[PDB]
């Protein structure tokens, strides 16, 4: 056959790495929110707790 | 000393050996392309595919007709030796052992390899010093054994 | 030929290695935020606390 099967395979799967890459990046982003909130609440819990 | 002469010799002997032989680790570090060989990413991976000279057809309408994003334009051969040929086959990097068990179901000798300069400096020190050693060693024995 | 196969796959490399720089960027940021917000509630608590 005509080799576009050639263009459409690569350009199928190097569409696939770069949505694996938004995941990753997703989970990246969302795992620092829950690490900042977690930091942030037992710092200012920490502080309050001695101040009162 | 004529021990370590003859261990000299079958060295001599091991590194002749290479010489001569088909491409499962054939050398290939002064008729490699680079270029045909990309590895900053791994996104196309050139598989060293080699085959005997029998299965020409056999082989060349292996890659445009059945395997899945091999780059065009390249899939030939490097350098042969009138017996055995070299392909320098890309494939995937989340699916090289299935399009390997296919080859070696076809039955074919994959050819996997690191471009180090090291290497071939190796080859080279490990000659020099085995012929140099062994002739040294030959003519000191000739005084010892005058002796 | 050799373009499409070096060129164009290095620029790929280059999308991604500006994803995973934006991912370290949201982690930083996020870190920052986790520690100036304490900083700031923090003194809020204290003020709290001396007026009364």
């Amino acid at each position: 056959l005509t080799p576009n099967q050639v263009n459409d395979e690569l350009n199928k799967m190097q569409a696939f790495i770069r949505k694996e890459a938004e995941e990753k990046a997703k989970e990246i982003q969302l795992k620092a929110d829950q690490e900042y909130e977690i930091e942030k609440t037992n710092i200012v819990r920490n502080e309050t707790n001695n101040i009162d | 000393t004529y021990a370590n002469y003859n261990s000299a010799k079958t060295n001599l002997a091991a590194a002749e050996r290479k010489k001569t032989g088909d491409l499962s680790v054939r050398s290939l570090h002064d008729i490699v392309k680079p270029e045909d060989f990309v590895l900053n990413s791994e996104h196309l991976t050139t598989v060293l595919v080699a085959v005997p000279k029998s299965l020409k057809s056999d082989f060349e309408k292996s890659y445009e007709t059945l395997s899945k994003n091999v780059v065009p334009a390249s899939a030939s051969v490097i350098a042969e030796d009138a017996e055995y040929v070299l392909f320098n086959v890309h494939l995937f990097k989340k699916n090289v052992q299935e399009f390997t068990t296919a080859a070696r179901e076809k039955k074919f000798i994959p050819r996997e390899f690191n471009y180090s300069e090291e290497l071939i400096d190796q080859l080279k020190k490990e000659h020099d010093s085995a012929a140099s050693l062994e002739q040294s060693l030959r003519v000191q024995l000739v005084r010892l054994a005058k002796t | 030929s050799q373009k499409n196969g070096i060129a164009t796959l290095l620029q790929a490399e280059k999308e991604a290695h500006e994803i995973v720089s934006k991912a370290r960027k949201y982690r930083q940021d996020k870190l920052k935020q986790a520690k100036t917000d304490a900083a700031k509630e923090i003194d809020s608590y204290k003020i709290q606390k001396d007026k009364e």
